[PDB]
């Protein structure tokens, strides 16, 4: 009938759309990760560095 | 005593589950506990270089291992929320962890397992396909589950 | 016969109920909408 | 036609996934009232 | 008093040690554990008579 083949179409778009929002909000969470990611490296980096350019003269002197 | 009880739960981390969402909090408690703890006694004891008490060490070693425990935490939360839309498992992660370190550690993971009708028959086929698509994706992320229980 | 019918039925059940749910969704996302602008 | 057993076999699968869908919640629930009882 | 605090203090380091073991209880699910028979026999039926859980 036309209610059944309205209501089938109507569902069909409806899981359409929340698809394609999903899509984007997993997006988002994918740029997040890659920023945490890049801050990651920078932040080991800058770790060590320190680490080694600050408590390196304590062992020169003792 | 108020040590012994503070070690007693240094490892109750690796029980709690990852969905809790409390691993951090009690990793990080216990470690400031110790941490304090170990200020006291050297508050208490003399600043002499000779020796250090046994209690002394074994508040150390106990807070090394917890600094330890809280990097694998945070490693072992990261697997957890792992999914297929932003990671792939390895094929050599499902051979380790999925069926040899499980069998080892005596785990068993059990995995469960006119035209209105043709457009009525393209709507009800799409539906099915996006229900198995969602399908493998919640299967992928039980098995990321299954790898950071067995870590 | 009495199948058709009741399968119309069930058929128009689940797409008003999405309809439901789709409404409570978009209103709870306007009252998280109205708390960043706060 | 073929489009008919398409829909049809859809439908089964749909059926299906629910039903294997709710045997999975109930047991997860039962593990729930165990940790209530505990 | 501090043997009174004392004993609450070994009582709430238990009490710690059993949320730790019913929260990882709650979180379990078919796809990672299997209910052994037993423990429905226990905790769905005896248990919570005595409890009066109904
Ligand atoms: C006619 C198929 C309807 C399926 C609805 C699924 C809702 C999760």
């Amino acid at each position: 009938l036309t209610r059944a083949v309205e209501g089938v179409q109507y569902i069909a778009d409806h899981l359409k759309a929340e698809d394609t929002d999903f899509s984007v909000k997993e997006d988002w969470k994918y740029v997040a990760m890659v920023i945490d990611r890049i801050f990651l490296w920078m932040f080991i980096i800058v770790c060590l560095l320190g680490t080694v350019g600050l408590f390196l003269p304590p062992w020169l002197a003792g | 005593i108020p040590c012994v009880l503070i070690t007693s739960l240094a490892i109750l981390v690796f029980y709690l589950p990852s969905d809790c969402g409390e691993k951090m909090t009690l990793c990080i408690s216990v470690l400031l506990a110790l941490t304090v703890f170990l200020l006291l006694i050297s508050k208490i004891v003399p600043p002499t270089s000779l020796d250090v008490p046994l209690v002394g060490k074994y508040l150390m070693f106990t807070m090394v291992l917890v600094t330890f425990s809280i990097v694998t935490s945070v490693c072992v939360l990261n697997v957890h929320h792992r999914s297929p839309t932003t990671h792939t498992m390895a094929p050599w992660v499902k051979v380790v962890f999925l069926e040899k370190l499980p069998a080892l550690l005596f785990m068993q993971q059990p995995r469960h397992h006119g035209c209105g009708l043709r457009e009525a028959v393209d709507g009800v086929r799409f539906i099915a396909d996006h229900m198995r698509s969602e399908d493998d994706d919640q299967s992928v992320s039980e098995d990321w589950k299954y790898v950071a229980m067995v870590i």
